[PDB]
């Protein structure tokens, strides 16, 4: 019904642009499989492709600019420039030089679109192949957290300048600056449920990985062809964990498990930061109101000062 | 005084009832399907 | 810090860098405090939680 | 004093970096 | 028929399309025409 | 697959012709809205001044 | 009839049958097998009570488990009388105390719960390479566990007593280790500025990512009819790499194993060697290729 | 089928959507109407 | 599938024209709603101004 | 049957408790009452 | 059998051994009886 | 069966237990009843 | 399909035609419409200066 | 067949936009020519 | 066949570009010359 | 392949050896306009001084 | 066949690039030669 | 395959050859000329003083 | 081969490469010398 | 094959082995260039002292 042939060559728009494949040899000794093979380009692939590449060319060429054009501080002081959103004065408005404030808002412009496109083409591709759609349906649940920190939480606030800044060390810097902005951000409830979410998933990760790798001997590695008949590779990693824990699950269930620990991690992230700036002005101020700060009445000091 | 504000519960006793609550039926739910009955191969050959 | 940077001396300072929850300061207010924070880090020979205790950076408690 | 302890605990921290190492070298051999 | 005339005119749509609007963005911002409230 | 005119029969199926005349007769009537919309936000206050 | 399978799905009707789970338990007991029992020639219990394989690590581990419990509920509620378990804090013996520790000086039982729980941990590992080794299955959990296992070693045992103040071990108690994060983290300026930190962090987003890639691909083909290689052209379509079966568990277990080695390093090495860690990076700018271009 | 109909429209109905939004969002945050006490 | 009329035909079903005619006849109602509600909280303060 | 019984009857007992104990909680919380000496 | 006996008894002395240690506990560090140099 | 009856009786067992903690606690961190040094 | 002069028979289908004839009317209004505003946008204020 | 014309024609229209943006790019912004309030 | 001539002629053209607008930005940014207001 | 000479016959193909004199032609052109520009940016203002 | 040509004309070339490249900076950026306004 | 030498038939292919005496050609060219602008630097200001 | 002789050829090309370099990086910054304007 | 001496058969190949010379030659002129140059550094200025 579905041929792959005509899914893997098919000229332009409609087809892949790298027809013939390669190899790379070493990925192939450590990888498993290590051939790059075409790449497919459809209408939602040209859109992301040209939006991002207007966004990235606005922002460095505006690094240039900084250093007065001179390629050897270019190349000294790149991890450590930046553009950045527009003050506090004129907080909303869209008339801002272009030097203040004006590059960063075209360039986030682009973004957004480049990343909606990609999003589609995911969708697309996915239904194209006859495969299910929940790769895209994860990428929204990760896009909410992207919308809510660079669209919704600087709107609602009155200012374009609570965004990050399209810089290597601009990001950590907005990291750190909210968190003092807020004042304990490590109070925060729903940021103490991300945390959870996070260090479970990895948790996760690195336990299937695991004993996966170690039943391998049996060919338990094939995860689709175990659905439909548990071989002795499954058996075994259903006995393991089932003596040290007490209990275990399936080929099918452990999957389902990955799939919700890694999308809450990023729902509850977006709920979280949202509610700081408007409902929450303080939250250190707001936990000892919830009888949950330590008294700490007279500490030891000496551990801290040099 | 004595007593935890509102806001109190709704923010920090839904997370800290309903995550061990969820922890404790997903578990239950997916080692009862685990340990069913259903499809396999035999010890004695495929091992 | 930036070379152009100095120690802004025009304020009233009994407590007029504060920004803690002020919600009519931006990011921008917030980096001019750490550029402050962190010369009067350097001048001292300690470290920064020298005299804040970071859990709370508005209290008072250390008291140098 | 302080330094010879503290190269020798240094020492056990490369010590837990080891294990990795051999897992990715003996899936490189075995997996020729 | 090497060259698909589709993909001409949606490169050309997509590129007329953004070049209109960092002009647009560009002429807004340099603040020199007094055009909503400047 | 044969209501649509000749000169459009190679692009045109016969549903997708039904729905290109809502197409038509809706972008019609959003613009002659947006032109009344736009005489009247200048007779309130002009943009360009 | 209906053939019940792994997914949930029954089958409108191969050498797979439907066996029920207890045969597949007892073709697969083969006592005798413990690591132990190789150093010793037998080992002391060996009697899967209930679900639980029990052995000599677990005994010891057990014995850790309760002391340990019984000890950090002994302090918080006797002797600070808080009755709230966030509101509680068992802390360290002071700074001044040094290394010795002392019955009658505070902070004893805290050393008491800390050394408890290494005790258990170490028991856990072990019992974990005892249970991989009966079922003759590989190495592999024993390793990723034992990387966090020596993330705490890091944290409690090699930083303090390099420095030597014992005061240095994180306190134990919910709402109030946060509190020591928060008074280290600022400490030494810009810890986000660390490079060793910086990778702990790539690993970890970069964990949680490939997590949810491989679990929305083999959710998506779960219960449907399709040749097994519509997944791989799926994902050569969308950024031109298919990894393969084999390969992405090997990657997850990689990455997951590395990120806590990277962050105990920054860790350690923090409290020892570097007072800022702005000072560290101010050599960059002296490279001779543009030191007098400016 | 060179060019699938439901295409130009998808792409028609999210460009006009998106372009009116941003235009609504720009002339508001401008300031220069006195619309919603300004 | 033959209650819907024949210029229609191709693209409706039997079903999902019921639904239609639901919906058609809720948004009539919700735009006269609104409309009203926009009329009072006119008279009540003007947002142009 | 469009719905399994028992989990209208599961759902709504978990409901039905959630909401007796959040109400119980705010009305305590909010000291209005004179009730365990306030 | 609806219930397996051993269960019951096991679930039985852990509940039991946890409750009176925790009474114990509260009981000691409450202060109010003079027990233990108090 | 619909409704298994062991299900039944180990959630009872459970809320009850819950439950009569719960209070309690509640009750005694309240402080208006002079019991055990208050 | 063949409906494309003789010069341009190997390049375009006949579907193909019909479109370049819009693209080309739509290119050309356009152009239009651009000089007409760039006259006007010059007469307000001139940019060069 | 050693040299596709299209990839030809694609890297030239490539280059010679970002050339193009590139140049205008850096007159506008050396402040030299009186252009856009300068 | 060992060396494909066009691997050489990709390289060759990418690494001339390259070299030729580095000169010219470090030859404008030395300000030397007198050229654009110097 | 036969138009290229036979002592680099394996080397170049027959399309190959075209592209490979335009290349030629044009760098032969593009040194002597860089010769030239670069004696007129000596005459202006010498840069070793 | 111990080893390929064409990898050794490949380091060769990007190692002698690399090298120009860096002694013709660490010379221009030490500022004792006067060249370019030094 | 057999326009090398015999001493260096085991390592150098045909074609490998002829680029090879390109290589050299171009790196005692090279040579002379680094040779050259050396002297020249030394005669303007000596670096070792 | 206990030893593939290009490893050694490798690992022998990169060591005195590196060595070559910190080596004359340590004499220049060292400043006893008088090499380029010291 | 065969043109290793027979005390290094089994290490060496035939191709390994003429790569092999040509680094000892490599090696031992790189050698007499440093001694030159280390005899020139010292008497232009002693580092020891
Ligand atoms: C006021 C003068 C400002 C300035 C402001 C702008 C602005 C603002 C714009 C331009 C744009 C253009 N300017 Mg100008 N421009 C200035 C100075 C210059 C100078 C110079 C002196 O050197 C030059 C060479 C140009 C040259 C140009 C062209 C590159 C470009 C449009 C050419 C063309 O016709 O469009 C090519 C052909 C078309 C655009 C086809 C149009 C297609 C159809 C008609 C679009 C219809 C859209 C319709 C509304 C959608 C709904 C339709 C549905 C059917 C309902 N400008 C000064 C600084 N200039 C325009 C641009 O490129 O955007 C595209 C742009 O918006
Ligand atoms: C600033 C001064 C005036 C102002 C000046 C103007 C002017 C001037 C105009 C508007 C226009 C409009 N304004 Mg306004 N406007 C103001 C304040 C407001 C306020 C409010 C909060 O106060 C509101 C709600 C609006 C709202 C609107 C809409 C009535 C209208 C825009 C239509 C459009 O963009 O959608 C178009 C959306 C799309 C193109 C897609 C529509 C989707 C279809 C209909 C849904 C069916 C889809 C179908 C199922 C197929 C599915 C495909 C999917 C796309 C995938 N304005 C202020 C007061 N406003 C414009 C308008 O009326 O013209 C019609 C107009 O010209
Ligand atoms: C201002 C404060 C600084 C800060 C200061 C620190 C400090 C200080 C540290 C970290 C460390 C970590 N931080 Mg940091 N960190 C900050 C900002 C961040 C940000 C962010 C987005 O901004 C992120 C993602 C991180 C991420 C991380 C990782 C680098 C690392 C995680 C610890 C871990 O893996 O090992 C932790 C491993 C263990 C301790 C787990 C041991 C668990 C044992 C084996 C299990 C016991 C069983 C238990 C009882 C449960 C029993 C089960 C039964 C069910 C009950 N930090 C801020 C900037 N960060 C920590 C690290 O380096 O790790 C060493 C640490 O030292
Ligand atoms: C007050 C004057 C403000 C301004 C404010 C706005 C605002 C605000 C808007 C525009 C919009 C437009 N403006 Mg204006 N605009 C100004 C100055 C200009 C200038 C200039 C002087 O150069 C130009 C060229 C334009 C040109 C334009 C067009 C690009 C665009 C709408 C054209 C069209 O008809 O829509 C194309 C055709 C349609 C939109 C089809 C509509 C489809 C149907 C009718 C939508 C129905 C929506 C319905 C409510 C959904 C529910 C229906 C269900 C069935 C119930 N404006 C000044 C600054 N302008 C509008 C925009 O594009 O958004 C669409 C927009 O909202
Ligand atoms: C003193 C007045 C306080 C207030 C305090 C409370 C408190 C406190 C409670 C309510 C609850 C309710 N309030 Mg009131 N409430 C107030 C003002 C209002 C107002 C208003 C003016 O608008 C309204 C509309 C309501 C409306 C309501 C209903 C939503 C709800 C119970 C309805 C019902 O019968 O239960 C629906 C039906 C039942 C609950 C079935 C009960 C099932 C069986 C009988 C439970 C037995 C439990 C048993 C003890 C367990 C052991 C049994 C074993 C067999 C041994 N309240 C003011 C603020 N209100 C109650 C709530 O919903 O909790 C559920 C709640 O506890
Ligand atoms: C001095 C009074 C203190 C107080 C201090 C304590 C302390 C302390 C304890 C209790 C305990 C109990 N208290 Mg009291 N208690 C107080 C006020 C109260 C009040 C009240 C006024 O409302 C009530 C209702 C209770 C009620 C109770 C019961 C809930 C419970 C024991 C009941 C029973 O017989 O055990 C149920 C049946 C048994 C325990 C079976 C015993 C099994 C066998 C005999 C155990 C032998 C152990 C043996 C040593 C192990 C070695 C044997 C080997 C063979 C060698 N207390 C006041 C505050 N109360 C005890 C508790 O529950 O611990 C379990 C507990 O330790
Ligand atoms: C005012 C003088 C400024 C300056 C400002 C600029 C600016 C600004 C530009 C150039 C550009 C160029 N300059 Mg100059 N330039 C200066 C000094 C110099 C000096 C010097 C003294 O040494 C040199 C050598 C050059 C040399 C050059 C060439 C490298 C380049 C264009 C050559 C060519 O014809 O285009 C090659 C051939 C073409 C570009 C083909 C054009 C293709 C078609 C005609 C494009 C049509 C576009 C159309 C509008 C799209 C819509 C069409 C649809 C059909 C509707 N300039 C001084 C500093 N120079 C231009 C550049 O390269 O951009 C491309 C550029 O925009
Ligand atoms: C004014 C003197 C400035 C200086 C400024 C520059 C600038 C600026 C440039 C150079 C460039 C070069 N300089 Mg100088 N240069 C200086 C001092 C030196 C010194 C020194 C004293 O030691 C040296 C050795 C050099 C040496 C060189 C070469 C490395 C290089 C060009 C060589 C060649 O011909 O191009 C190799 C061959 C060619 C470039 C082939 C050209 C290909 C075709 C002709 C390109 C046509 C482009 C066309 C416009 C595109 C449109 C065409 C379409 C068909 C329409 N310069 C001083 C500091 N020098 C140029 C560079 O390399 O860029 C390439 C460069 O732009
Ligand atoms: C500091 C500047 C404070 C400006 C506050 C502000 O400007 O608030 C914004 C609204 O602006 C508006 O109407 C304009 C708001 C004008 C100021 C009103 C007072 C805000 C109080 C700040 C505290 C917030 O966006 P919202 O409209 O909430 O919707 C966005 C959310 O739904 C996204 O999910
Ligand atoms: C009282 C104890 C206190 C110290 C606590 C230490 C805690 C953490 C730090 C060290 C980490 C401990 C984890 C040790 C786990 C040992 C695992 C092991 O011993 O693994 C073996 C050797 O690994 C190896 O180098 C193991 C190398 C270990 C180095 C020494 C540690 C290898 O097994 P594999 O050949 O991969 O099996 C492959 C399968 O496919 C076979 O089919
Ligand atoms: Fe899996």
């Amino acid at each position: 019904p579905i041929d792959l042939h005509d899914e893997e060559y098919r000229d332009g728009l409609e087809g892949t642009i790298a027809k013939p494949p390669g190899h790379v040899g070493w990925m192939q000794r450590l990888l498993g499989e290590g051939q790059v093979g075409p790449i497919y380009v459809g209408l939602w692939g040209v859109i992301s492709f040209i939006t991002f590449f207007a966004s990235a060319f606005i922002i460095l060429v505006d690094y240039g600019r900084q250093v007065g054009w001179n390629p050897i501080i270019y190349l000294r002081e790149f991890w450590n420039l930046a553009v950045y959103p527009p003050p506090t004065e004129y907080g909303l408005s869209w008339n801002v030089p272009w030097d203040k404030g004006g590059a960063w808002l075209a360039a986030t412009f682009f973004l957004h679109i480049s990343v909606l496109t990609w999003w589609a083409r995911l969708y697309t591709r996915a239904k194209a192949t006859g495969v299910g759609t929940q790769l895209a349906w994860g990428f929204a649940s990760a896009l909410s957290l992207y919308f809510v920190i660079y669209l919704f939480h600087p709107l609602a606030l009155g200012n374009w300048s609570a965004a990050p800044g399209h810089g290597f060390r601009a990001i950590l810097d907005w990291t750190n600056y909210v968190s003092i902005h807020w004042g304990n951000f490590y109070y925060n409830p729903f940021h103490m449920l991300s945390i959870f979410f996070l260090l479970g998933s990895t948790l996760l990760l690195a336990m299937h990985g695991a004993t996966i790798v170690a039943t391998s001997k049996w060919k338990s590695e094939m995860e689709f062809t175990e659905m439909m008949a548990e071989g002795p590779g499954t058996q075994r990693a259903q006995l393991f964990w089932r003596w040290v824990m007490g209990w275990n699950a399936n080929s099918y269930n452990i999957h389902i498990w990955a799939w919700w620990f890694a999308a809450f991690t990023a729902i509850t992230g977006a709920i979280g930061l949202f509610l700081s700036g408007t409902l929450v002005p303080d939250w250190y101020a707001w936990g000892e109101t919830a009888k949950i700060v330590a008294p700490w009445p007279n500490p030891d000091w000496a551990q801290y000062v040099f | 005084s004595p007593w935890p504000v509102w806001s109190g519960y709704a923010l920090c006793f839904v997370p800290l009832a309903a995550v061990i609550l969820g922890f404790i039926i997903a578990a239950r739910f997916t080692d009862k399907q685990a340990t069913s009955a259903y499809l396999r191969l035999d010890p004695a050959k495929a091992n | 810090l930036p070379n152009d940077w100095r120690l802004p001396l025009e304020l009233d300072y009994p407590g007029g860098l504060v920004v803690t929850g002020r919600k009519d300061v931006s990011n921008h207010e917030v980096e001019q405090n750490q550029f402050a924070m962190y010369h009067m880090n350097v001048s001292m020979g300690q470290g920064c939680t020298f005299c804040h205790n970071a859990r709370y950076f508005p209290s008072y408690e250390i008291a140098q | 004093m302080n330094w010879i302890v503290a190269t020798f605990m240094l020492m056990f921290v490369l010590v837990a970096f080891l294990p990795l190492v051999v897992s990715l070298a003996y899936t490189w051999v075995t997996n020729p | 028929r090497p060259f698909e005339f589709r993909t001409s005119v949606v490169v050309s749509t997509l590129l007329g399309l953004v070049m209109a609007l960092l002009i647009h963005f560009v002429v807004l911002s340099s603040g020199a025409f007094n055009w909503l409230r400047a | 697959n044969d209501l649509v005119p000749d000169q459009w029969k190679p692009l045109f199926n016969n549903a997708q012709w039904l729905v290109h005349d809502i197409v038509v007769k809706t972008i019609y009537g959003g613009l002659i809205i947006a032109v009344i919309a736009h005489v009247l936000c200048w007779a309130w206050t002009p943009w360009i001044r | 009839r209906a053939l019940p399978l792994p997914s949930g799905e029954t089958l409108p009707a191969a050498s797979a049958e439907v066996i029920p789970f207890s045969i597949i338990e007892e073709f697969y007991k083969r006592p005798g097998k413990t690591l132990a029992a190789r150093f010793f020639g037998v080992d002391p219990f060996d009697f899967w009570i209930g679900r639980f394989y029990v052995g000599l690590f677990g005994a010891i581990s057990i014995i850790g488990i309760i002391l340990g419990v019984a000890f950090y509920l002994y302090e918080g509620v006797v002797n600070e009388g808080t009755l709230n378990i966030l509101a509680m804090r068992i802390e360290p013996p002071p700074v001044s105390q040094g290394l010795n520790v002392d019955p009658a000086q505070p902070g004893f039982f805290w050393f008491l719960t800390m050394v408890a729980a290494t005790i258990a941990f170490v028991g856990w590992l072990l019992r974990q390479i005892d249970i991989s080794l009966k079922l003759d299955m590989g190495m592999e959990v024993p390793i990723a566990f034992g990387a966090v296992v020596s993330s705490w070693i890091t944290l409690q045992w090699l930083r303090p007593i390099a420095m030597g103040a014992w005061g240095h071990g994180f306190p134990l108690g919910i709402t109030h280790h946060l509190d020591w994060v928060s008074n280290i983290g600022y400490q030494y300026y810009n810890f986000f500025y660390n490079p060793f930190h910086a990778i702990g962090i790539t690993l970890l987003f970069a964990s949680t990512l490939f997590l949810h890639m491989h679990g929305s691909a083999v959710l998506s083909e779960a219960k449907r009819n399709i040749s097994d290689q519509n997944i791989h052209v799926f994902w050569r379509n969308i950024l031109g790499y298919s990894i393969g079966e084999i390969g992405i568990h090997r990657v997850a277990f990689w990455t997951g194993a590395a990120s806590v080695l990277f962050s105990n390093l920054c860790i350690f090495l923090s409290g020892t060697f570097v007072k800022d860690w702005n000072a560290f990076w101010g050599f960059w700018d002296k490279m001779p290729i543009w030191n007098g271009v400016g």
